[PDB]
């Protein structure tokens, strides 16, 4: 089943810097696959970026580059990531998988972000 | 130091006591450990057996 | 000099209940050995109740068991005693105390505590 916590987030002024945390309690400690995604409001779930277990490899989609930079910690078996430049269509749901052997995209719960001025 | 692997303190009353004598149940400065877990399914979600 | 404060102490009927809070002035935020004591007239001061500040956890005497509630609170930083049927003999001045790690007890002043139909 797998647990995943995703917490921080809420109304941001746009064109803010968020740092949320997702602390993946176990996990088998084979991550091969972890990565985030996000759920836009009738928008189907795409891909966001992947962080690397066993290396630095930081892969990121073309719509998030310079402002996204992922990190992880293998002391800490954590995930963080930094935002820049929220505009208002960012205003979605993220979520954190955990990709492992056989654990499928151990997928949570998430948290909503809202970027806009009010 | 949260015990060593094969161990098996099974104690009860008070650890080492301290400065502090037992006083009947408890006293000042002290407490009873070996409480019970009573979790709960909703009080944290990674926070169960 | 750890400065006590101590309010809800008063006259009250026979069988009746008041609502006891004792805060403490910081008292370096870290300690494991509160509890509450009362002084009959006449009577060393003995033990009632007590609370620890590592959880939510409750320890009452003998003779206050389910009678009488302690609960205490980090934000507030502040502990509220409940009591309910209060006998002829409860009449006595009550006191919080607050031992600092490696250091000696700490006594506040306290309030006198009526238990009469007068």
């Amino acid at each position: 089943e797998v647990q995943l916590v995703e917490s921080g987030g809420g109304l941001v002024q746009p064109g803010g810097s968020l740092r949320l945390s997702c602390a993946a309690s176990g996990g088998t400690f084979s991550s091969i696959g972890m990565g985030w995604f996000r759920q836009a409001p009738g928008k189907e779930r795409e891909f966001v970026a992947a962080i690397s277990w066993d290396g630095g490899a930081t892969a990121y989609a073309d719509s998030v580059k310079g402002r996204f930079t992922i990190s992880a910690d293998n002391s800490k078996n954590t995930a963080y990531l930094q935002m820049n430049s929220l505009k208002p269509e960012d205003t979605a749901v993220y979520y954190c998988a955990k990709e492992d052997v056989g654990k499928p995209f151990d997928w949570g719960q998430g948290t909503l972000v809202t970027v806009s001025s009010g | 130091s949260n015990l060593k692997p094969f161990e098996r303190d099974i104690s009860t009353e008070i650890y080492q006591a301290g400065s502090t004598p037992c006083n009947g149940v408890e006293g000042f400065n002290c407490y009873f450990p070996l409480q019970s877990y009573g979790f709960q399914p909703t009080n944290g979600v990674g926070y169960q057996p």
